[PDB]
């Protein structure tokens, strides 16, 4: 997988998109603790532009 | 025969008798 | 539909005994049969006879020439070199085959006089009358004979018929086929002060003109067979039963009060089953009888049950009781299903062996409870997936070599191993099980019930078997008769798991699929092993997730790997809530073991034992441990008792500790804890932190609040806290120190049990919990640290080991002056005696257990005896050890500790076939080739044991160790 | 000597 570390007040950020985005199967393939998540390689430059509203 | 002694074994002509009967009733 | 093998049709049989002489081991009398010829020209006739000496045979009055020859006295000739075991297993099938009555032959060949030819050729009847004369019987009627004075009666002399299957041929000559059914006249003529039961029902009893002798007579009109007919005759006690009265039980003298405790539960056994079936008991009477020196523990005949007089216990027995209640339970099962309805040939004996067998697992579900009845099918599982892996398979329904895997041939009942026998009727019940899976359990008690009322209606009629045949039950009778009940026929399964003879291997592993929330599971069998065969039907799997217990039905053809199934949701873990179990319960369980990305806690492979299988799956350790706690299955729970010593993590320890702890679990689950957890202990030692393992719980459990290392004294009124009172340090005595020697906290906490042990107060004996910690004691040797092979004396001796051996002294010699139950506490000794020989501790001498393993003692004295000289002889490899056992072998009194030499002799031989041993002489090989070829020659079951010894010895090849 | 089979634990209907 892709290792992705962030905090654990945005960890549940990723996970929301996951029950709405209907692309694929399932966005977080493994969730290893609250700083480090896992993903299929795709939306690190799409989540760039969330950040005007985060 | 002073350290560890054992009574020697008997054989019985009928063993059920002391085997299967209860001696405290 | 049944067609005779044998050209005349038997009707009528009268078996007259006269002059049962018990100095002489002498019995006289005729026998007169009443045939029907169903061919014309029929000349010879042919009976079966062993043993007995034929004066004259009278065919309708008329002197009659008869030839008597039989071939299985000695089966190969003395003058041929052979000593190969193929040769012998086949000439000894041939043997057998040529006395076999479900052939036409038989071993007394009679040849009808000319003058009734013309009676014989128009089908009229022909009487012969043989009378013979048993002149001192080595089979059939085994004469139990004490050397006390006085009268037979003062003395307590008996006689009572012996033997397996057709041996009835060994005390008169009939037709001893269980498909020759006639109606039974029987009378004997037995001493004033004794009593002659048999089949039948008793019409009279009349004195003899001196009123010193007097004559039974009895009559049975259901049509059985010579093979169910049956003897014994002695100075019985009469005890009629107070709730059946047409139930009387004979017990030797003076164990009558063993007798009212011990026969009193029998008619709950009646009831049950005359509910389960609906037909009443088919017989009009029943008769227990209770002997000496038996051939089996319990034999079943027509009408009649011959019991040990060593199941009979008092009020204060416990750990006898149920084995005794269920040796009572599979007699009268066999009562029903294999005295009533017979056998139509050899095949269709797995038919009524598992219709015995699985209406007496309905009898102890009933009784003992499900999870008894799942503990009790999951360990005859084990032993028939252990025999099967181990040599070949069992075989039930041959066709006729069907089944050339194995040193012996399955073409006749006598030829069988008797390993092989008792994993056959294991694996009859286990596959009737199996039909009750598939087609269920009230479709196969209407089954049975049309079975018992075609051989009901058949019972009465006298037309001479137009309709008694009906009485006879074969596979394809079978088989209609459930297609005829369900509509659904069981060829497949009867095609797999009769006709095939193999059992299933699975090797399991899953993965979770977090992505698409499946759960991957992998299962591949070894089809390749010896034992094995290829499944392809359905197979269950029984997931538990958060969300609960799913089952799901995969079809495992044979290029499947990959299984997926589909999970649930993980919202149990969001918010606490109970978690729903298999039953309809729900529980909390601590989830922090549990992985956060899977809902899933544990899987089980085929939960049912619906198949013949051995499952390897490999799950994490946590779910073993969430298995072992929280699953309401016996067999699951011990699954992952076995399987949790693989993973000795202190999680396991606390699994196990809080199964220990819990009352409202299954006993035999906690039993098997103790033993977990020792093992457990053992492999994380450098890592224990407090006391030894089970101390302290068997001090907060069994122990006084005030003082705990002295134990409470005994109320023994639980029991299941008294069977894991008794259980917990024999396991807690296989501990060992970081120098791999039991630890004096644990010996000393043994002996302080031993001490402190007060037995004034309770209802019940101790016989059993003492005999158990002899057993906790002898787990706690070691072995000794020889130096220079320093001979043992009494000075160099253990500090440790002193203090045993003064306790089994002790308790050794106060059983000389006050004994047990069945000497349970010399049995444990003698055992003990022999681990500490077994190590460097006592010397190794075999002349205590020669001196308790002569004819007089007690017969599980002798058997532990015989037994540490097995185990000597196979460490010390003695001659003359081995040549004293091959001569207690050839003649002892006792045929059943005979079989248990040979027995103890093969399970612990003195060396294999890969073995070079001094013990490997020609000597030997033409002693064990005599002792199969004669010597053996009268019991049917020496005869196999010494095959199964040749063969675990000398293999199935030439000896190699010869010329 | 009993049913000892803790049975309404396991199977509780």
């Amino acid at each position: 997988g892709v290792l992705i570390e962030c905090d654990p007040a945005m960890k549940q950020f990723l996970l929301y998109l996951d029950e709405s985005n209907a692309l694929g199967k399932k966005f977080i393939i493994q969730d290893i603790d609250d700083t480090h998540v896992f993903v299929i390689a795709e939306l690190v430059n799409v989540l760039q532009e969330r950040v005007g509203e985060l | 025969v002073s350290t560890f002694p054992l009574i020697a074994a008997r054989p019985f002509t009928i063993p059920y008798l002391t085997a299967l009967l209860p001696s405290e009733l | 539909g049944f067609e005779s093998p044998r050209p005349y049709k038997l009707t009528h049989q009268v078996v007259c005994i006269n002059n049962i002489n018990f100095q002489r081991k002498s019995v006289v009398g005729f026998v007169e049969l009443t045939i029907f010829p169903t061919v014309a020209n029929l000349n010879r006739i042919k009976l079966n006879s062993k043993q007995c000496r034929i004066y004259r045979v009278r065919i309708n009055d008329l002197e009659a020439a008869f030839i008597y020859n039989d071939p299985t006295l000695e089966v190969c000739h003395s003058e041929s070199k052979q000593r190969n075991l193929n040769y012998f297993s086949n000439a000894y099938a041939a043997a057998v085959s040529a006395v076999d009555p479900d052939a036409g032959n038989g071993e007394l060949c009679i040849k009808v006089p000319s003058e009734l030819w013309k009676h014989v050729d128009e089908l009229k009847v022909l009487k012969i009358h043989i009378n013979f004369s048993l002149d001192q019987p080595k089979g059939g009627l085994h004469f139990v004979v004490p050397s006390v004075e006085g009268s037979m009666a003062e003395r307590g002399a008996h006689v009572f018929s012996c033997g397996y299957q057709n041996s009835t041929r060994f005390w008169f000559p009939c037709v001893d086929s269980y498909s020759e059914l006639c109606t039974w006249k029987l009378e004997f003529t037995v001493d004033a002060a004794m009593v002659a039961v048999s089949n039948g029902d008793l019409v009279e009893t009349v004195y003899t003109h001196d009123m010193r002798k007097k004559t039974f007579h009895y009559m049975l009109t259901i049509p059985t067979a010579a093979s169910n007919i049956s003897l014994a005759i002695g100075p019985f006690e009469i005890l009629v039963d107070p709730y059946m009265h047409e139930v009387t039980h004979f017990c030797l003298p003076q164990l009558l009060p063993l007798l009212k405790h011990t026969t009193s539960y029998l008619h709950e056994v009646f009831e049950f089953y005359e509910e389960i079936l609906t037909c009443r008991y088919p017989y009009s009477c029943f008769k227990t009888v209770f002997i000496d020196e038996a051939y089996v523990e319990v034999a079943a005949y027509a009408s009649m049950s011959i019991f040990s007089t060593n199941l009979l216990h008092s009020a204060m027995i416990i750990d006898e009781t149920p084995l005794t209640r269920r040796c009572l339970a599979q007699s009268l099962a066999q009562q029903f299903f294999g005295c009533f309805i017979s056998r139509m040939s050899w095949s269709d004996e797995w038919v009524l062996k598992g219709i015995s067998g699985y209406i007496y697992g309905l009898w102890m579900k009933k009784t003992f409870g499900v999870n008894e009845y799942r503990h009790w099918i999951k360990e005859e599982l084990d032993k028939i997936v252990a025999y099967e892996l181990k040599t070949g398979g069992v075989l039930l329904h041959p066709i006729f070599n069907p089944a050339s895997h194995l040193h012996f041939s399955i073409k006749h009942p006598h030829t069988l191993s008797w390993e092989y026998y008792s994993m056959f009727q294991c694996k009859a019940h286990l596959v009737m099980r199996l039909i009750e899976n598939r087609i269920s359990m009230e479709f196969m008690l209407q089954v049975f019930n049309k079975l018992l009322s075609l051989a009901s209606t058949a019972s009465s009629q006298k037309f001479q078997s137009h309709m008694w045949s009906q009485m006879l039950v074969s596979t394809s009778g079978f088989l209609k008769s459930i297609s005829n009940v369900s509509g659904k026929d069981i060829q497949p399964l009867i095609k797999q798991w009769v006709d095939q003879s193999g059992v299933v291997k699975f090797y399991g592993s899953f993965a979770f699929n977090r992505k698409r929330n499946v759960l991957e599971l992998e299962i591949k069998q070894d089809y390749t092993s010896p034992g094995t065969q290829k499944y392809v039907g359905p197979l269950k799997v029984t997931v538990q997730e958060l969300d609960g217990s799913f089952n799901h039905t995969l079809q495992i053809e044979e290029n499947s790997l990959k299984h997926d199934i589909p999970c649930h949701s993980k919202s149990r873990r969001n918010k606490k809530k109970k978690i729903p179990l298999m039953n309809g319960e729900e529980v909390d369980m601590d989830l922090s073991a549990m992985d956060a990305d899977s809902p899933l806690l544990w899987i089980r492979i085929d939960p049912d034992m619906s198949v013949l299988r051995k499952v390897e799956f490999e799950q994490a350790d946590f779910m073993w441990q969430y298995q072992l706690r929280y699953e309401r299955d016996v067999v699951a729970q011990q699954e992952s008792i076995l399987a949790l010593e693989k993973f000795p993590t202190p999680a396991s320890r606390l699994a196990l500790t809080d199964i220990l702890e819990q009352e409202q679990c299954f006993y035999r689950v906690r039993m098997s804890a103790c033993f977990c957890l020792a093992k457990i202990a053992n492999s994380m030692v450098s890592t224990w932190t407090g006391p030894p393992a089970m101390k302290s719980l068997f001090t907060r459990m069994f122990c006084c609040k005030s003082c705990p290392n002295i134990v409470k004294t005994n109320n023994f009124m639980s029991f299941q806290s008294y069977f894991l009172q008794k259980t917990m340090p024999v396991a807690m005595a296989l501990l060992r120190d970081v120098h791999n020697l039991c630890p004096k906290e644990v010996l000393t906490f043994i002996l302080d049990l031993i001490k402190y042990n007060d037995n004034r107060k309770n209802k019940f004996s101790d016989n059993y919990y003492r005999a158990e910690m002899i057993d906790a004691l002898a787990n706690s040797v070691t072995p000794a640290v020889s130096v220079n092979n320093e001979v043992r004396t009494l000075d160099n001796l253990n500090p440790d080991v002193r203090l045993i051996l003064e306790e089994i002294t002790r308790f050794l010699n106060m059983e000389k002056l006050l004994p047990s139950y069945r000497h349970t506490i010399t049995v444990s000794c003698l055992r003990a005696i022999r681990v500490l020989q077994k190590n460097g501790h006592v010397p190794s001498d075999p002349a205590l257990f020669k001196s308790y393993a002569e004819y007089g003692h007690f017969v599980d004295i002798r058997i532990a005896a015989l037994e540490a000289v097995v185990d000597y002889t196979k460490v010390d490899r003695s001659y003359e050890e081995l040549q004293w056992l091959l001569n207690m072998i050839q003649n002892d009194p006792v045929p059943y500790v005979r079989h248990k030499i040979l027995n103890m002799l093969t399970k612990n031989p003195p060396f294999t076939k890969n073995m070079e041993s001094p013990l490997c002489n020609e000597a030997l090989v033409d002693q064990l080739w005599k002792l199969m070829n004669s010597g053996t020659s009268h019991d049917w079951r020496l005869r196999c044991g010494a095959v199964d010894l040749y063969f675990t010895l000398f293999g199935l090849s030439r000896p190699s160790c010869l010329p | 000597p009993w049913n000892l089979s803790n049975d309404e634990y396991y199977y509780p209907k």
